[PDB]
């Protein structure tokens, strides 16, 4: 499985199996018992630059942490005060997500990161997908290592 | 309480008996044993040789229809 | 936290010259740094900004300084090079630290550097 | 992209600055959450001071003070020391080279 | 003048919000007071919402869940009833109020009624 | 069936077995939380015989003091009792950490310039409330002891 | 502050007929009286008891002393009369009365 979403550096650490983050309480959440390997490359070169894009976001607020491999992409005002926010932003209520700020000199704990997360179902499934394993001709009536 | 199932061999029979431990019936066919509330069984006064051992001199048997 | 630099210099014009800022108190990696030329009684100039990962070497839109800056990670020193040198060319050079992402990002000086583009 | 400073000012002790910072083109970003300010006195090489206070506002007297909006930013003082008058800069950003202040010296009389 | 929603009918345990613009005159400088009018009943004051500033000030006699949010820009006066009851079943009218302690009313909504059924 | 899934056997041999376990399990859960508004005599400062100018008001912190406004309600002889941010049970049910109480005397026209946002000559230079105020302010009449 | 004021009206119109608030014992000196009609929104009529209020045709004076107060509506007819309630401003909850429901021959 590959996961394609825009993390800074820092927030890179926050999004672990068993880790706790602001970035793993709301935007993404990683299973703590999740079993593969999380890939992350700085983008500065490419996703940082003086245009700046704001089209990578991140939620600053959701109303319930996010359950491990969920995906939220409500955009309704979260309703922080008793004053209902009716759809539209209002004084105590503030926008879920909030626009994700890039620069192209950001520091390497700042620098953008595209982080991919690999989950593989392995031993109890039909091997769809396979490594490159070379095949060697079964050996069968003798002791042999097999895979 | 313990939930303990008094059951004869199953091609016997498929009728159980509940028994829970050191609780009244109430907490929960209807008798009090020392070991707790007895279910499912009905209380003789006839005395017979003891089938299986339900404990506190209290023994359970199929018997008649059974 | 310190930045220091080369002194000020003499090259005959048409020619080149290398250009240092030592960078220290900080890892060179973490923070950017950026060369600003500012001429005597006029405005500072912006050549360029570098990449804390790798040299941006970002060149300035219309006329163009066609100064090139180089960081090398491991001597923590900032480097720059100018070609066809000019009189007009020639202006006070302060390397300057970057900080983290926001509005401006850059925070410390270099106290700046002395340009003699002469013969 | 393009931008202009106020030609002079000149000031004295308990007043209020506002210089005008002329920006070209568009006003400010779609962030909202650009432009800076500088101080160059001299012998000292020149300092940051308020960028839209979004980091780092520790550090410089609250005296210092400003917002901006549109084409022009708005610089704020209040209480200034004869001492403390310098060129103010406010660099742009986000769009194109950075560029800088066309530069402002406050000149107290007395 | 004032203007509220029409007439409405909802069953119990759901949670209803009422609204009434105001005309002719700035929310700010005149208060909105709710009142309650049980049919064939006394009237009865439910609670007072402060325009400028929203607040939740409510009788104590009786509790209806009346929730009250004001905002200024909006110039509507909301009030939310929850918990449906009998009680509840009742006209329900917005009022000019006064900004001082006398809190004379003369200028009211049409009045709505709020239902209370089995089945809406 | 539980019998034969302790055993793992689907056959039952004659005999008795404990095969589960048996708890009474609660029809409803109650949760209280550690007190923390503490205690005080709060009918006392309401029944307080002088208060002070609204020039100079005096400023008493209700910390270490309990909060109880069922008796205000009980009361009812409050002229304005405004509340804010939440309906008055719930503020009255809360605990409360910290609470200031403000104690001053101004005309009944006078109390309206001491509110939230609030531009009066009393809000001016007397007194003023910021424009975002959760606190509840509680006015009654005393002409009956304040004015001679 | 509970008010029970006049359970209603039954009298010849055109006199001078009295609806007598029944304050409580806590005395206030301001007060209010409101005129409703069959589903329509009411209006105040009477503003702090004594004072007339613009677009009120003088039939109904009020007139009281201390907690108690009289609406006197004098010579009323068969054209206005409807419920009349009374309303006291100075207690927290500002309770209204059970109110008059005005009759006539």
């Amino acid at each position: 499985y590959a996961d394609s979403f825009v993390i800074r550096g820092d927030e890179v650490r926050q999004i672990a199996p068993g880790q706790t983050g602001k970035i793993a309480d709301y935007n993404y959440k990683l299973p703590d018992d999740f079993t593969g390997c999380v890939i992350a490359w700085n983008s500065n070169n490419l996703d940082s630059k003086v245009g700046g894009n704001y089209n990578y976001l991140y939620r600053l607020f959701r109303k319930s942490n996010l359950k491990p491999f969920e995906r939220d992409i409500s955009t309704e005002i979260y309703q922080a005060g008793s004053t209902p926010c009716n759809g539209v932003e209002g004084f105590n209520c503030y926008f879920p997500l909030q626009s994700y700020g890039f620069q192209p000199t950001n520091g390497v704990g700042y620098q953008p990161y595209r982080v991919v997360v690999l989950s593989f179902e392995l031993l109890h499934a039909p091997a769809t997908v396979c490594g490159p394993k070379k095949s060697t001709n079964l050996v069968k009536n003798k002791c042999v290592n097999f895979n | 309480g313990g939930v303990s199932v008094i059951t004869p061999g199953t091609n016997t029979s498929n009728q159980v008996a509940v028994l829970y431990q050191d609780v009244n019936c109430t907490e929960v066919n209807v008798f009090q044993t020392r070991a707790g509330c007895l279910i499912g069984a009905e209380h003789v006064n006839n005395s017979y040789e003891c089938d299986i051992p339900i404990g506190a001199g209290i023994c359970a048997s199929y018997q008649t229809s059974q | 936290v310190k930045l220091v630099e080369s002194g000020g210099g003499l090259v005959k014009p048409g020619g080149s010259l290398r250009l240092s800022c030592a960078a220290s108190g900080f890892t060179f990696t973490n923070y950017g740094m950026s060369w600003v030329r500012q001429a005597p009684g006029k405005r500072l100039e912006w050549v360029a900004e570098i990449s804390s990962g790798g040299s941006y070497t970002y060149y300035p839109d219309t006329v163009t300084g066609r100064f090139t800056i180089s960081r090398d990670n491991a001597k923590n020193t900032l480097y720059l090079q100018m070609n066809s040198l000019r009189a007009e060319d020639t202006a006070v050079y302060y390397c300057a630290r970057f900080r983290y992402g926001g509005g401006g990002t850059v925070d410390y000086w270099g106290q700046g550097t002395l340009v003699t583009v002469s013969s | 992209i393009v931008l202009t400073q106020s030609p002079t000012l000149s000031l004295s002790p308990g007043e209020r600055a506002t210089l005008s910072c002329r920006a070209s083109e568009s006003v400010d970003n779609y962030g909202i959450s650009f432009m800076n300010w500088f101080q160059q006195k001299p012998g000292q090489a020149p300092r940051l001071l308020i960028y839209a206070a979004s980091n780092q506002g520790s550090g410089i007297p609250s005296r210092f003070s400003g917002s901006g909006s549109g084409t022009d930013f708005s610089l704020t003082i209040s209480s200034l020391e004869p001492e403390d008058f310098a060129v103010y800069f406010c660099q742009q950003s986000k769009e194109v080279p950075r560029i800088f202040g066309q530069g402002t010296k406050v000149e107290i009389l007395k | 003048q004032l203007v509220q929603s029409g007439a409405e009918v909802k069953k119990p345990g759901a949670t209803v919000k009422i609204s009434c613009k105001v005309s002719g005159y700035s929310f700010s400088n005149y208060y909105i007071h709710w009142v309650k009018q049980a049919p064939g009943k006394s009237l009865e004051w439910i609670g007072y919402i402060d325009p400028f500033n929203g607040g939740t000030s409510d009788n104590l006699k009786f509790k209806g869940a009346a929730t009250l949010t004001a905002d200024t820009s909006t110039d509507t006066a909301y009030m939310e009833l929850s918990s449906l009851r009998s009680e509840d079943t009742a006209v329900y009218y917005c009022a000019r109020s006064e900004y001082d302690p006398y809190y004379v009313m003369d200028y009211w909504g049409q009045g709505t009624t709020v239902t209370v059924s089995s089945a809406s | 069936s539980e019998t034969k899934c302790t055993l793992k056997s689907f056959t039952v041999e004659k005999g008795i077995y404990q095969t589960s376990n048996f708890r009474v399990q609660p029809t409803e859960s109650i949760v209280r939380f550690p007190n923390i508004t503490n205690l005080c005599p709060f009918g006392e400062v309401f029944n307080a015989t002088r208060f002070a100018s609204v020039y100079a008001w005096n400023r008493k912190r209700i910390s270490n003091c309990v909060a109880d406004y069922s008796v205000l309600y009980n009361s009812a002889s409050f002229s304005t009792f405004k509340c804010y941010g939440v309906s008055p049970t719930k503020l009255n049910d809360l605990c409360f950490t910290n609470v200031y109480a403000d104690s001053f005397v101004i005309r009944g026209d006078e109390v309206r310039q001491i509110a939230p946002g609030q531009t009066g000559k009393i809000a001016d230079y007397n007194y003023k409330l910021p424009d975002d105020f959760t606190g509840c302010v509680i006015a009654w009449n005393s002409n009956n002891l304040d004015s001679k | 502050i509970v008010l029970t004021q006049s359970p209603f009206q039954s009298v010849s119109p055109k006199e001078k007929v009295t609806i007598t608030c029944r304050a409580s014992q806590s005395i206030s000196s301001n007060l209010h009286w409101y005129q409703q009609k069959p589903d329509q929104s009411p209006k105040l009529l009477i503003k702090y008891a004594s004072q007339s209020i613009s677009g009120i045709p003088s039939r109904f004076s009020g007139s009281g002393s201390g907690t108690d107060f009289t609406l006197t509506i004098n010579s009323l007819e068969a054209e206005d009369f409807g419920i009349y309630f009374c309303q006291q401003t100075n207690f927290w909850p500002y309770i209204f009365g059970q109110g008059t429901k005005l009759e006539i021959l």
